[PDB]
C-alpha cells in the first residue's frame, strides 16, 4: 500500500488469505480496489482466467463500501471495470437514491456506449425498487419508446401512472394505451394535455394576471424622455398575452388593428391572434374562424397558421388542425401554402404522424412550391419527425436538396432544407454517417452548410467535446460570407452541443466570447444566437452583459442578433433589469427601424406569457430535453442567421416556431382526483447534492409560497411540510400529492 | 441637434467588485476525489484545450499589427505619457464624457474603447490623455486614510476564553455576529435572517469592549471600530458625512462588523 | 351494424357536458342533417357550429358514405362566432 | 389586532414553524407593537429554536420571543414616547 | 483517494492552461481601468483621437444680434477665460440659448455642442438605480395607507388617462408619518420597487452641508 504497488498489493491479497476484506482496513481495501481497476484495464481477453478472485473481491468490496456510506467510491470501481451490471444486485433500501443520483450525474460526461450502459443500470436499480416516476424519467433520457411503454404498463398504481402520464405529456412523448388498461380515458387526456389550457387559466385566475396587456404597457413610452412598428407591436401583443385567451387589441374588434399592418405583417399579426389562444383548441378555433373567411390573401393564411399555433402542444383525438389545414397545402397562392404547412408543423410537432407527413411531403416536390415554401415544408416535416430518423422525410429532403440548382441553393430558404433533415435526426448521434455520405454529393458551399447543420442537430444536447472540437476547427479558418456561411452554423452548434450540462455551457461561454473577439462578421453574427440558445429563458447576468456590450454593434446583423438574444435569454422571465435595458435600447435605437423592431421583439419575449412561460428546452430538473422545444428554437435561430432577409424581411412568421418551445414554468399540485390542491412549498435555487452524505439541503435562498407558483430557471421546490407525499421527486409542472400516513399519526 | 442617448441603464458603476474576472471556472461538485469530479475536471480541461488551440490559431494568422503585445503597445501609445488625473463629472454618452482636470477646467472628451466603461461613475478619478484629454483609463482609488483608521488590521489577542462570567452575553453575541457567518445553514433552514443589530449596555468596566475584542479575534469579517465621540465633527454636515462614509466602507468590505463603541458619547458630551 | 354509425363526438368545454358522448345515425343522410341533429342532440344552435369528421371538415352537401365516414369514427364540434354566410357578408 | 396578525403571517411565512402556531394569540399578546417588533419576535422565536438545536420552532418558542422582545425589551421601546409626536 | 493523483494532475494542467490562455488574450492591469482586450477597437480609437477634437465646456452668457445673420455669443469658459465667439456651421442658431452650458473648440472657441446642465455628482447618485426587494405584499396591516399612497404616487404615473379625461389633478405630495418601525421606509421601498419612473431617495441628513447656501443648491439641482 505504501509504494506504487504495480501488480503487487493485489497479488498477495489474491494468493494469500482470502478472508473478509474489511478486516485489513478501509484504506487498504480502497487501495486494493483502485489496483483491481488498474489491472483490470491491463488484462486482455486471453487473461479471462485471471479474474476469478477479482469478481469475489468486488462482490465483497461493494457491500463494504455501501456499509460505511462510501457508495460513491463503490460506483467508480464497477465503472472502471465496465461491470456496473451486478451493482443492482447489492443495492439496499437506504442507498438506492444516492447511488442512482451519482450514476445519473456521471452520465453527462461518459461517452457511448457507457452512456447507455450507466443509464440502463440506474434504470434497473430504480425499477427494482418500484420508483416508477424516476425510472420513466430515466427511460425518457434514453428515448427508448419500448422501455417507456414497459415502464408505463408495469406499474399497478393508477395515481403513479397519472403522474407519469403528466411527465410524458410535458416531455411531448405520447403513448397509445390499450382499452383494457384501467383508467384509459383520464390517462390519455393527461398525456394529450387537453386539460393544459384549463389548468393554465385556473393558475392565471389564481395569480390574478388575467387582465390583457397592451403593447403600450410594455413599451412604457410615457416614461421616454409605421408598418414595421405595427408588426412589432402585434408580435409583442402575441408574446405577452400568449396562452391567455384574452387581449384588448385582437380579441376585441381587431380588424382595424389587423389592417393597420401592411403586406406580410398581416401574415404575422393575424397569426399572432393564435398565440393568445395557445393550447385552447376549442376556444381558439372559435376565434380563428372569423378571420378564416377574409378575402385578403394574407389574413386567411395567417389564420391558418394561427390554427396550428393554437393546436401546438396539445394532442386532440379528433384532429382539428389537420382538417382545417389539409385543403391549403397545395393551394395556388404561395401564402396560403406557407401558412398551412407551418401551422401543420407547429400543431403536430414531435408526433411522427405518418398521415400528416404523407399529406405534407409532396408539397416540397411540387413545381409551384417556391424555395420559401420548400424550406417551410422541410422545417415542418422535421418538427413532426424530430429525433425520429424518419426514412421517408430523409429521402424526400435529400431529393429536394440535390434536385435544386447550384444558383437555387444560393437562396437562404434552402438553408431550411438541411435543418428539417437535421431535425429528423435530432440527438440521434452517429446515425448521420449515411446522411453525411449522401450530402457529400451536394454542391458547395451549400454542402458544408448542410453537413454542419445535420451533424450538429445529430449531436444536439450531447456534450461531445470531439464534435465541438470539429466545429471549432471549422470556425478557425476564416475567409476574406458566401464561402463562410457554415461558420455561423458551427458557432450555433457549439451551443447546441454544450447545452446538455451546466459545466459545458459555462465553459462554452468563454469560447463564444473568443469567437466574438477574433471572429469575422459572419462568425460573430451567430455568437448572439449561440448565447440565446445556450441560455434561453435563463437571464444570468454574464450573458446579458455580454449581449449588451454588442447591442449597439457596428455590424447591423450583430446588433439585431444581440438584441433578439437578449430577448430570448430573459424570455418569459419578466426581468426588471432586462426590461430597463430594453427600454434604454428602444430610446437609443429610436431612429433605426430594424434595431427598434428587434428591441420590440426582445421586449415582447421578455414578458412572454406575462412571465408564466418559458422557452427552455430542458425540464425535469434540467435533465430531460424536449425535442419539440429544441426544434422550435433551432428553427428560429437558424432563420436568424439571415435576419436581414428572413426576420426583417417577409418571413417573420418563422418566429412563431418559438410556439413549439413554449411551456409553463409550472408547479401545480393535484389531488389523487386531479383537482387543484394548494400546499405550502419552498422555492429556491437548486443545489447540487452529489457527494456529501446524509441529508444535504437541495435549495438555497428559498421562500415559502403556496403551490400555484412559477419556478424560475434553476429553481427547485421542496414541500415545506410533510403532510403530503409527492408521487414524483421532481416538483415541476403538474404534481400529484398523496396524504402522508405518517403525518397526523 | 439631438442629445446623445446612452445605451447603459443607470449612471452608476457595476456593483460587483474584485471578482475572479475571466478565471471564473465552473464550480465542480462534489469536492470528494471521485470519478465524477474527475470527469468534470476533464471536461473543463478539454474545453480549455479547444480554447487554447483556437486562440493560438487566430493569433497565428492575425496580422503583425494585431497581436496581443502589439495591441498593448498600441494602447500605451494611444494613452501616451503622462496620463493626467481628472474627475469624471458626467457621462454624456457611451463614448463621450465631461471630465474636469485638476485645474478646475471641464472638457467634453471621448472615452476610448480600452477604458473599463463599467468602472465609470460620476466623481470617479479617471486618467486622461495629456494632449486631447480623452478618457484613457480609470484610476483605482487608493485606500482612504479614514478607511485605514476604521479597519482593524490585526485581530485583538483577547479571546472568549479570556472572558469570565459572561456566558449568556457571549452566546447572544455569537448568535448575531459569529454563528450567522460560520453556520448560516441554521438561519437558512429556520427561515429567518439573523438578528440585525446588537447593543451591549451596562455599568463601566463590565466587559462590553472586551466582548467586542473577543468577537474581533474570532471573526472572518472585516472589523471596523468607531467611538461615538468620533462622530462629532467640527463642521456642519460632516458628522452625517462621516457616518455615511463609515457605512459605505462597511459595505465595501462585506462581510463586515461595525463596532460603534461608546455611542452614547455622541449625545452626552458637548 | 345495420347501417347505423357510432360517431363519438367532442363538445366544447363551455357546454359543460360529458365530452365522451355518442351520436347514432344513418349514413344515407347528408352533412346538413348530421349538423342539425348534432345541434339538437346536445342542445346547440345549428347556425353556429362546424363539424369535423375523419380529420376533415364536414362537407355539408355530400352524403356520409361518399364523404368517407365509417364506423366508430371520431367527431368534433366547433362553436362558431358569426355564421358562415354572415361572416362572408361581413366585409 | 388584524394588522398585527397579518404582519406575523408575513414575517413567519418562510419560518419552519409548528402546525398549530396561534398567531392570533401572539398578536393579541402585543397590543401596541410596531411591525419591527413583530419581525424581531419571529426572528427571536427562530433563534430560540436554533439554540435548542431544533429545526422547528414551536408555539412556546414564539411565547418566549414575545416575552423577550415585547416585554423584556419594553424599557428601550421607542413607541410610548413617539406616539405623542404623531 | 484512488483518483486524487489524477485529480491534482488535471487540476494543475487546468491552472497552467488558464494562465496560458490569459497570456495570449489579456486580463491584466485593472488598476489603470483597462477593459479586457476583447473590447479594444484600436483603429476606431485612433480615428476618434484624430477626427473627434476635444471640446472645452463653457457657459453661454449673452447673444448679441440674435435677429441678424451674425449673432455673437459671449461664453464663459469656466476658470479659463471669457470669449466672444460664433456658432459652428453644424449647430442651429436656435439650439443655443443664454445661460446654457455649451462645448467649444480650443482654437477659435466656436460653440460646437449644447450640453446638459451641471448637476452635483452627490445629487446624481441620489437617484435609485437598483430597486429594493420589497413589494406591497411585505407590508401588513396598512391596506388603507397603501391604497392612499398608491393612488397618489403610482396610479397617476401608470394610468394618467383616467385623470386627464375628468379634468382631475391628482395630489403631488405624500407625507408618511408614524412611530418608528411602523413601516414608512418599508412602504417607500415598496413604492420604489413597483415604480417605473425615476425614483430619487433623499435623506434629510444628506441635505445638511458645511457651507452657507449649499443645501439649497443641492435642493435646486435635485
Ligand atoms: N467579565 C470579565 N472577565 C474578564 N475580564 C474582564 C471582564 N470585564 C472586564 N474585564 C477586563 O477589564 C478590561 C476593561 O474592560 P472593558 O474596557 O472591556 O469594559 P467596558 O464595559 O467596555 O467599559 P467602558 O464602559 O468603560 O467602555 C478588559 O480589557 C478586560 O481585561
Ligand atoms: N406594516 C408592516 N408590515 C410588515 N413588516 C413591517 C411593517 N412595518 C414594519 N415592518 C418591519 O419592520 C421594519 C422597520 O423598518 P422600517 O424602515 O419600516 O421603519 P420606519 O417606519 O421607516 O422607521 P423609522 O421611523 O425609525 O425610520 C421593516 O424593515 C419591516 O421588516
Ligand atoms: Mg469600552
Ligand atoms: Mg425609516
Amino acid at each position: 500500500m505504501t509504494m506504487s504497488g504495480e501488480r503487487e498489493c493485489l497479488k498477495y491479497r489474491l494468493v494469500g488469505s482470502q478472508e473478509e476484506l474489511a478486516s485489513w482496513g478501509h484504506e487498504y481495501v480502497r487501495h486494493l480496489a483502485g489496483e483491481v481497476a488498474k489491472e483490470w484495464q491491463e488484462l486482455d481477453d486471453a487473461e479471462k482466467v485471471q479474474r476469478e478472485p477479482l469478481l469475489t473481491l468486488v462482490k465483497e468490496i461493494v457491500p463494504y463500501n455501501m456499509a460505511h456510506n462510501a457508495e460513491h467510491e463503490a460506483c467508480d470501481l464497477l465503472m472502471e471495470i465496465e461491470q456496473v451490471d451486478m451493482l443492482e444486485k447489492d443495492i439496499d433500501e437506504n442507498a438506492y437514491a444516492k447511488v442512482c443520483l451519482y450514476l445519473t450525474s456521471c452520465v453527462n460526461y461518459v461517452p457511448e456506449p457507457e452512456n447507455s450502459a450507466l443509464l440502463r443500470c440506474a434504470l434497473g436499480v430504480f425499477r427494482k425498487f418500484s420508483r416508477f416516476p424516476e425510472a420513466l424519467r430515466l427511460a425518457l433520457m434514453l428515448n427508448d419508446m419500448e422501455l417507456v411503454e414497459d415502464i408505463f404498463t408495469s406499474c399497478k398504481d393508477v395515481v403513479v401512472q397519472k403522474q407519469m402520464a403528466f411527465m410524458l405529456g410535458r416531455h411531448g412523448v405520447f403513448l397509445e394505451l390499450s382499452e383494457d388498461v384501467e383508467e384509459y380515458e383520464d390517462l390519455t387526456e393527461i398525456m394529450s394535455n387537453v386539460q393544459l389550457n384549463s389548468n393554465f387559466l385556473a393558475l392565471a385566475r389564481e395569480l390574478d394576471i388575467m387582465e390583457p396587456k397592451v403593447p403600450d404597457d410594455i413599451y412604457k413610452t410615457h416614461l421616454e424622455n409605421s408598418a414595421r412598428m405595427n408588426l412589432a407591436s402585434s408580435f409583442v401583443n402575441g408574446f405577452v398575452n400568449a396562452a391567455f385567451g384574452q387581449d384588448k387589441l385582437l380579441t376585441d374588434d381587431g380588424n382595424k388593428w389587423l389592417y393597420k399592418n401592411k403586406d406580410h405583417g398581416m401574415l404575422s399579426a393575424a397569426a399572432s391572434l393564435g398565440m393568445i389562444l395557445l393550447w385552447d383548441v376549442d376556444g381558439g378555433l372559435t376565434q380563428i374562424d372569423k378571420y378564416l373567411y377574409s378575402s385578403e390573401d394574407y389574413i386567411k393564411s395567417g389564420a391558418l397558421l394561427a390554427c396550428g399555433i393554437v393546436n401546438s402542444g396539445v394532442r386532440n383525438e379528433c384532429d382539428p388542425a389537420l382538417a382545417l389545414l389539409s385543403d391549403y397545402v397545395l393551394h395556388n397562392s404561395n401564402t396560403m401554402r406557407l401558412g398551412s404547412i407551418f401551422g401543420l408543423g407547429l400543431a403536430y410537432a414531435g408526433s411522427n404522424r405518418e398521415d400528416v407527413l404523407t399529406l405534407l411531403l409532396p408539397v416540397m416536390g411540387d413545381s409551384k412550391s417556391s424555395m420559401e415554401v420548400a424550406g417551410v415544408t422541410a422545417l415542418a416535416c422535421g418538427m413532426i419527425a424530430v429525433g425520429s430518423c424518419n426514412g421517408d422525410v430523409t429521402s424526400t429532403i435529400l431529393q429536394t436538396i440535390m434536385e435544386k440548382s447550384e444558383t437555387e441553393l444560393k437562396d437562404t430558404y434552402a438553408r431550411w432544407l438541411p435543418l428539417g433533415l437535421g431535425l429528423n435526426h435530432l440527438g440521434k448521434g452517429e446515425a448521420i454517417e449515411a446522411i453525411l455520405a449522401a450530402l457529400e454529393v451536394v454542391s458547395e458551399p451549400f454542402r458544408s452548410f448542410a453537413n454542419t447543420l445535420v451533424d450538429v442537430c445529430a449531436y444536439a444536447g450531447s456534450g461531445n467535446v470531439l464534435k465541438v472540437q470539429q466545429l471549432l476547427h471549422i470556425c478557425s479558418e476564416h475567409f476574406d460570407a458566401d464561402m463562410g456561411a457554415h461558420q455561423g452554423v458551427a458557432v450555433l452548434g457549439i451551443a447546441l452541443i454544450a447545452m446538455g450540462e451546466e459545466i459545458g455551457a459555462e465553459m462554452a461561454l468563454r469560447t463564444f466570447g473568443h469567437l466574438l473577439r477574433y471572429g469575422e462578421p459572419t462568425l460573430r453574427r451567430a455568437v448572439p444566437l449561440a448565447l440565446a440558445l445556450i441560455s434561453v429563458s435563463n437571464p444570468r447576468l454574464n450573458i446579458l452583459d455580454t449581449l449588451s456590450k454588442f447591442s449597439h454593434d457596428a455590424d447591423p446583423e450583430v446588433s439585431y442578433n444581440s438584441i433578439f438574444a437578449m430577448g430570448m435569454v430573459g424570455s418569459g422571465t419578466n426581468n426588471a433589469r432586462l426590461a430597463a435595458m430594453l427600454r434604454q435600447l428602444a430610446q437609443y435605437h429610436a431612429k433605426d427601424p430594424n434595431n427598434l423592431f428587434m428591441v420590440r421583439l426582445a421586449q415582447g419575449l421578455t414578458h412572454l406569457g406575462k412571465g408564466t412561460l418559458t422557452l427552455c428546452p430542458y425540464h425535469s430538473d434540467r435533465q430531460l430535453m424536449s425535442q419539440v422545444a429544441v426544434a422550435g428554437l433551432l428553427t428560429v435561430l437558424v432563420s436568424f442567421l439571415d435576419v436581414r432577409n428572413i426576420i426583417l424581411g417577409k418571413s417573420h412568421y418563422v418566429l412563431y416556431g418559438l410556439v413549439a418551445a413554449m411551456q409553463p414554468r409550472m408547479l401545480v399540485t393535484f389531488d389523487e382526483e386531479l383537482r387543484p390542491l394548494p400546499v405550502s412549498v419552498r422555492v429556491g435555487q437548486a443545489v447540487d447534492v452529489v457527494g456529501q452524505a446524509g441529508k444535504p439541503k437541495t435549495i438555497t435562498g428559498f421562500q415559502t409560497h403556496t403551490t400555484p407558483v412559477l419556478l424560475a430557471h434553476g429553481e427547485r421546490a421542496e414541500l415545506a411540510t410533510e403532510e403530503f407525499l409527492p408521487v414524483t421527486p421532481i416538483l415541476e409542472g403538474f404534481v400529484i400529492l398523496r396524504k402522508n400516513p405518517n403525518y397526523d399519526l | 441637434y439631438e442629445p446623445p442617448v446612452p445605451t447603459r441603464v443607470g449612471k452608476k458603476k457595476k456593483k460587483t467588485k474584485g471578482p475572479d474576472a475571466a478565471s471564473k471556472l465552473p464550480l465542480v461538485t462534489p469536492h470528494t476525489q471521485c470519478r465524477l469530479k474527475l470527469l468534470k475536471l476533464e471536461r473543463i480541461k478539454d474545453y480549455l484545450l479547444m480554447e487554447e488551440e483556437f486562440i493560438r490559431n487566430q493569433e497565428q494568422m492575425k496580422p503583425l499589427e494585431e497581436k496581443q503585445e502589439e495591441e498593448r503597445s498600441k494602447v500605451d501609445d494611444l494613452r501616451g505619457t503622462p496620463m493626467s488625473v481628472g474627475t469624471l463629472e458626467e457621462i454624456i454618452d457611451d463614448n463621450h464624457a465631461i471630465v474636469s482636470t485638476s485645474v478646475g477646467s471641464e472638457h467634453y472628451v471621448s472615452i476610448l474603447s480600452f477604458v473599463d466603461k463599467d468602472l465609470l461613475e460620476p466623481g470617479c478619478s479617471v486618467l486622461l490623455n495629456h494632449k486631447v484629454h480623452a478618457v484613457i483609463g480609470v484610476l483605482m482609488d487608493d485606500t482612504d486614510p479614514l478607511v485605514t483608521v476604521m479597519k482593524v488590521e490585526k485581530a485583538p489577542q483577547e479571546t472568549y476564553a479570556d472572558i469570565g462570567g459572561l456566558d449568556n452575553q457571549i452566546q447572544e453575541i455569537k448568535e448575531s455576529v459569529e454563528l450567522p457567518l460560520t453556520h448560516p445553514e441554521y438561519y437558512e433552514e429556520m427561515g429567518i435572517k439573523p438578528p440585525k443589530g446588537v447593543i451591549l449596555y451596562g455599568p463601566p468596566g463590565t466587559g462590553k469592549t472586551l466582548l467586542a475584542k473577543a468577537v474581533a479575534n474570532q471573526t472572518s469579517a472585516t472589523f471596523l471600530r468607531v467611538v461615538g465621540s468620533e462622530l462629532i465633527q467640527k463642521y456642519l454636515g460632516d458628522g452625517p458625512k462621516l457616518v455615511r462614509e463609515l457605512f459605505r466602507v462597511a459595505e465595501e468590505h462585506a462581510p463586515s462588523i461595525v463596532f460603534i463603541d461608546e455611542i452614547d458619547a455622541i449625545g452626552t458630551k458637548r | 351494424t345495420t347501417g347505423i354509425a357510432t360517431i363519438e363526438v367532442f363538445l366544447p368545454p363551455r357546454l359543460k357536458k360529458d365530452r365522451k358522448n355518442l351520436l347514432e345515425t344513418r349514413l344515407h343522410i347528408t352533412g346538413r342533417e348530421l349538423r342539425s341533429k348534432i345541434a339538437e342532440t346536445f342542445g346547440l344552435q345549428e347556425n353556429y357550429i362546424k363539424i369535423v369528421i375523419n380529420k376533415k371538415q364536414l362537407q355539408l352537401g355530400k352524403t356520409l358514405e361518399e364523404q368517407g365516414v365509417a364506423h366508430n369514427v371520431k367527431a368534433m364540434v366547433l362553436e362558431l362566432k358569426q355564421s358562415e354566410e354572415d361572416a362572408r357578408k361581413n366585409f | 389586532l388584524e394588522g398585527r396578525t397579518h404582519i406575523f403571517k408575513i414575517h413567519a411565512r418562510s419560518m419552519s414553524v409548528e402546525r398549530d402556531i396561534r398567531f392570533e394569540l401572539l398578536a393579541r399578546l402585543c397590543p401596541n407593537s410596531t411591525g419591527a417588533e413583530i419581525r424581531s419576535v419571529c426572528t427571536e422565536a427562530g433563534m430560540f429554536a436554533i439554540r435548542a438545536r431544533r429545526k422547528i420552532a414551536t408555539e412556546k418558542d414564539f411565547l418566549e420571543a414575545v416575552n423577550k422582545v415585547i416585554k423584556s425589551y419594553a424599557k428601550f421601546s421607542a413607541t410610548p414616547r413617539y406616539m405623542t409626536y404623531n | 483517494s484512488t483518483y486524487s493523483r489524477q485529480i491534482k494532475q488535471v487540476e494543475d494542467d487546468i491552472q497552467q492552461l488558464l494562465k496560458k490562455i490569459n497570456e495570449l488574450t489579456g486580463i491584466k492591469e485593472s488598476d489603470t481601468g483597462l477593459a479586457p482586450p476583447a473590447l479594444w477597437d484600436l483603429a476606431a480609437d485612433k480615428q476618434t483621437l484624430q477626427s473627434e477634437q476635444p471640446l472645452q465646456v463653457a457657459r453661454c452668457t449673452k447673444i448679441i444680434n440674435a435677429d441678424s445673420e451674425d449673432p455673437k455669443y459671449i461664453i464663459n469658459v469656466k476658470q479659463f477665460a471669457k470669449f466672444v465667439v460664433d456658432l459652428s456651421d453644424q449647430v442651429a442658431p436656435t439650439d443655443i440659448e443664454e445661460g446654457m452650458r455649451v462645448g467649444v473648440d480650443r482654437n477659435k472657441y466656436q460653440i460646437h455642442i449644447p450640453l446638459p446642465p451641471k448637476i452635483d455628482p452627490t445629487v446624481t447618485m441620489m437617484q435609485v438605480e437598483e430597486k429594493p426587494d420589497v413589494t406591497y405584499s411585505d407590508v401588513g396591516g396598512c391596506k388603507e395607507q397603501i391604497e392612499k399612497l398608491r393612488e397618489v404616487v403610482e396610479t397617476p404615473l401608470l394610468h394618467p388617462e383616467r385623470f386627464v379625461n375628468l379634468g382631475i389633478e391628482p395630489p403631488k405630495g405624500v407625507l408618511l408619518f408614524g412611530p418608528p418601525g411602523t413601516g414608512k421606509t418599508l412602504c417607500a421601498r415598496a413604492v420604489a420597487n413597483r415604480t417605473d419612473a425615476c425614483f430619487i431617495r433623499v435623506i434629510g441628513s444628506e441635505l445638511v452641508q458645511k457651507y452657507v447656501g449649499e443645501g439649497a443648491r443641492m435642493v435646486r439641482e435635485l
